[PDB]
RNA sequence: CGGCCCCCGGCGCGCGCCCGGGUCUUCCCGGAGUCGGGUUGCUUGGGAAUGCAGCCCAAAGCGGGUGGUAAACUCCAUCUA
RNA sequence: CGCGACCUCAGAUCAGACGUGGCGACCCGCUGAAUUUAAGCAUAUUAGUCAGCGGAGGAAAAGAAACUAACCAGGAUUCCCUCAGUAACGGCGAGUGAACAGGGAAGAGCCCAGCGCCGAAUCCCCGCCCCGCGGGGCGCGGGACAUGUGGCGUACGGAAG
């Protein structure tokens, strides 16, 4: 009944109702850590249709990133090669900072499975994500077999193999004439493919 | 008489046209929903550009509020389909006496 | 390093082709491997024919394959409707089922549900209790076979639409000449064109 | 206010939903009557309240509440703000009631950020009246008086302390 | 080919669950700093920018994306992020 | 002044449970040159590789279209032969370079947030009893989670009453 009337106050979010709270809340979060557990989500409709249920076992992280493209780690800004590679200033880092979150959460935690994550706050510098986590040894997850795929071992660590929405979405990965560089698998899959130079016995 | 190319191209073969499928029920009218932003609108407020656009339009030029809109918003015809939201919106609620 | 009058060459091996050379020395191991999942799929699984689901008559999309036909993936739901069972119940029966598939023509329409018609005429099947619903007593001896190969109807059926014996006719042999295809030609390449100077032409009055 | 949050509290108290206990009770008592004495109807209707915003935003949209208690002190505000333009769109009467906690330990529940009252008994309708009437009167008619006044924008009491004595000091100097 | 010991599968006595198909009427029908636009880097065969990402601007609901040459008008096909 | 409820929280050698590290031929995510070629060298090629870092399984990834096509249309993902050294990219130099068709192995499809209806009919834990071999569950009595939303019915191939 209410979650509709969230989403569509949630969408519209340059509006005066929403841009108070959301300055307040970005002041909110700043003054507080970078890495720590919020005991419930403050966007419910979004972390419900994320995969948030309100039961024991879920866990949201509020997480704190660093806006801004990354420098070159290189001292001095040199790189020793051709003029090919001298941009230590520029370089923007094909994965989302959203991404970036959910393995800072997911490698602070191990022991939590990263599901999906998502935006709750910005102001210039300091870009807010907050992280549902499921925990794969409670019991209440451990039954109810519609949540049983995360406790099998080949979902351990998916925030960093690139398993969830915004490591899919860095991925590049669909369906359409738009992506041929990762045809199928991965992009390394591709070039694996089209670069194996295939001999038979016959020939 | 049947060809390859031209006007009527092609094998004939009888049509089977029937009711769609109900994907294309995706973007439709939904009153319901319509109840939803129409209450929300006027729950919340506006966006600053569309602020302005209310006023460009109203007072200072079409053309140039759909310049504005243009700027602020993607393309051409986005620009289009906001320019008519804010035009009935403004002569429905600016001109009710 | 080029020599007398040869072809011009552009190699591809420039980037480093020997760690990546996959030679086919399984390739008998392969067949051996799928020879036996296929047997074992046969034995063990079912009863049911190898390459289990039955394909519709399909027609390939281009100017160059549409005169041939292919088995396809499946049965195109209002095909399925028209026939009268329900989805998952043609799952079970054996009828492969691709919600995707549209239809467009009444002729493959009417060919599939023909081909629905036909499968649905050779099914026998077996329910657990033997209380016989919609079957009978052990027909042909338990049908003398349980498995089928290379597809149920072998789906290919490439019509032969012969027409021989004819006379030729009247002015039509003298009327569907070469004339026609540039005339043809000539008008989709200025039909829009001509409505617009028809379109000024009401204009200018 | 509190005598009006009292005669609400007084009202609501009797409205409760079932726990578990008294549940599981009724549950165990209505099945061994209806398998003893085979009862087709022993009970005709259950008068109970509704709680959440998912239920309370379908009764107002449907016109089932006849009244409507919004909590206070919801830590997200947006859970909560459409719902009194909504029921007064709907026409719905609503008061705005400070503590969550004291709605929750009227549903045995720690908190319940909604009430709606939509069935009544025979001997309340006249309470019911009264508060739904001094509820239009407070919150309802008011709307439009509501929606244009600002919030907030006050000073910290020792600027307003430095601005008195400056505006003090300019009185002086032109009387 | 033969005998013994050990392990896994599918028949047949109890405990727990058990309503689908067609006609007619009414009602519902969707994932947001997301798509998209500008700009800047890397990558691609992808060229008036294939994909990813930084910053800014940032929606619609007969909507949105795709239709391989940018842009406007119009028609049609397909899909529903 | 005190008591109580909710919410943000902290502590413990609290009861129970979980991640660390190794191997790394195969796979996934990021990052990343230069020797070499261009008979010279900056764009380019080497290469989206070597090296580096992070993850898991016997496979991994992908996977049920915001697809291909433009005609008598097909229809999840992967793999092989073709398409093809072609379309295209490139000091249009050196060189780089796919895809849809089509034929084959495999064939399996599905679920959730929303929409409302069901008196939260849902789930975790504690204690005694019905009991089994080599070990753990259907019921009984109370402490929690959950109305800021459990579970059933439902998924765009329409669904519900
Ligand atoms: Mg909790
Ligand atoms: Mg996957
Ligand atoms: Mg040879
Ligand atoms: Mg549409
Ligand atoms: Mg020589
Ligand atoms: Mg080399
Ligand atoms: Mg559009
Ligand atoms: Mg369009
Ligand atoms: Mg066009
Ligand atoms: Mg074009
Ligand atoms: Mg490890
Ligand atoms: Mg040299
Ligand atoms: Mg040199
Ligand atoms: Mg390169
Ligand atoms: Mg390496
Ligand atoms: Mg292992
Ligand atoms: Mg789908
Ligand atoms: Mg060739
Ligand atoms: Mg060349
Ligand atoms: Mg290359």
């Amino acid at each position: 009944g209410a979650y509709k009337y969230i989403q569509e106050l949630w969408r519209k979010k340059q509006s005066d109702v929403m841009r108070f709270l959301l300055r307040v809340r970005c002041w909110q979060y700043r003054q507080l850590s970078a890495l720590h557990r919020a005991p419930r989500p403050t966007r419910p409709d979004k972390a419900r249709r994320l995969g948030y249920k309100a039961k024991q076992g879920y866990v949201i992280y509020r997480i704190r990133v660093r806006r801004g493209g990354r420098k070159r780690p290189v001292p001095k800004g040199a790189t020793y090669g051709k003029p090919v590679h001298h941009g230590v200033n520029q370089l923007k880092f094909a994965r989302s900072l959203q991404s970036v979150a959910e393995e800072r959460a997911g490698r602070h935690c191990g022991a939590l499975r990263v599901l999906n994550s998502y935006w709750v706050g910005e102001d210039s510098t300091y870009k807010f994500f907050e992280v549902i986590l499921i925990d794969p040894f409670h019991k209440a997850i451990r039954r109810n077999p519609d949540t049983q795929w995360i406790t099998k071992p080949v979902h351990k660590h998916r925030e960093m193999r690139g398993l969830t929405s915004a490591g899919r979405k860095s991925r590049g990965l669909g369906k359409g004439h738009k992506f041929h560089h990762t045809i199928g698998g991965s992009r390394r899959a591709a070039w694996r493919r089209r670069n194996t130079l295939q001999l038979h016995r016959y020939r | 008489y049947p060809m390859a190319v031209g006007l009527n191209k092609g094998h004939k073969v009888t049509k089977n046209v029937s009711k769609p499928r109900h994907s294309r029920r995706r973007g439709r009218l939904t009153k319901h929903t319509k109840f939803v932003r129409d209450m929300i609108r006027e729950v919340c407020g506006f966006a600053p550009y569309e602020r302005r656009a209310m006023e460009l339009l109203k007072v200072s030029k079409d053309k140039r509020a759909l310049k504005f809109i243009k700027k602020r918003v993607g393309t051409h015809i986005r620009a289009k389909r906001k320019r008519e939201e804010l035009s009935n919106v403004l002569a429905a609620m600016r001109k009710a006496a | 390093a080029p020599s007398r009058n040869g072809m011009v060459l552009k190699p591809h091996f420039h980037k480093d082709w020997q760690r990546r050379v996959a030679t086919w020395f399984n390739q008998p191991a392969r067949k051996i491997r799928r020879r036996k999942a296929r047997q074992a799929k046969a034995r063990r699984i079912a009863p049911r024919p190898a390459s289990g689901p039955i394909r519709p008559i399909v027609r390939c999309p281009t100017v160059r394959y549409h005169t041939k036909v292919r088995a396809g993936r499946g049965f195109s739901l209002e095909e399925l409707r028209v026939a009268g069972i329900h989805k998952k119940v043609a799952r079970t029966i054996g009828i492969s089922v691709d919600p995707r598939r549209r239809n467009k023509s009444t002729e493959s329409l009417q060919a599939n549900v023909q081909r629905l018609k036909e499968y649905r005429s050779k099914l026998i099947l077996f329910p657990r209790k033997p209380s016989a619903p919609k079957k009978g007593d052990s027909s042909a001896e338990e049908l003398k076979l349980a498995t089928q190969l290379t597809g149920p109807v072998m789906p290919v059926r490439n019509v032969y639409k012969k027409e021989k014996a004819r006379v030729i006719t009247e002015e039509e042999k003298n009327f569907k000449a070469f004339a026609s295809l540039r005339m043809a030609r000539a008008n989709a390449r200025l039909f829009g064109i001509r409505a617009k100077r028809a379109k000024e032409a009401a204009e200018q009055d | 206010d509190r005598q009006t949050a009292t005669q609400l509290l007084k009202l609501a108290h009797k409205y409760r939903p079932e726990t578990k206990q008294e549940k599981k009770q009724r549950l165990l008592a209505r099945a061994e009557k209806k398998a003893a004495g085979k009862g087709d109807v022993p009970t005709k209707r259950p008068p109970v309240l509704r709680a959440g915003v998912n239920t309370v935003t379908t009764l107002v949209e449907n016109k089932k509440a006849q009244l409507v208690v919004i909590a206070h002190d919801v830590d997200p505000i947006e859970l909560v703000v459409f719902l009194p333009a909504l029921c007064r769109k709907m026409g719905v009467p609503y008061c705005i009631i400070k503590g969550k906690a004291r709605l929750g330990r009227l549903v045995h529940r720690k908190t319940c950020t909604t009430v709606a009252f939509t069935q009544v008994n025979s001997e309340d309708k006249g309470a019911l009246a009264k508060l739904v009437e001094a509820i239009r009167t407070n919150y309802n008619d008011r709307y439009d008086e509501i929606r244009r006044h600002w919030g907030g924008n006050v000073l910290g009491p020792k600027s307003v302390a430095r601005i008195a004595k400056l505006e003090k000091a300019k009185a002086k100097e032109l009387a």
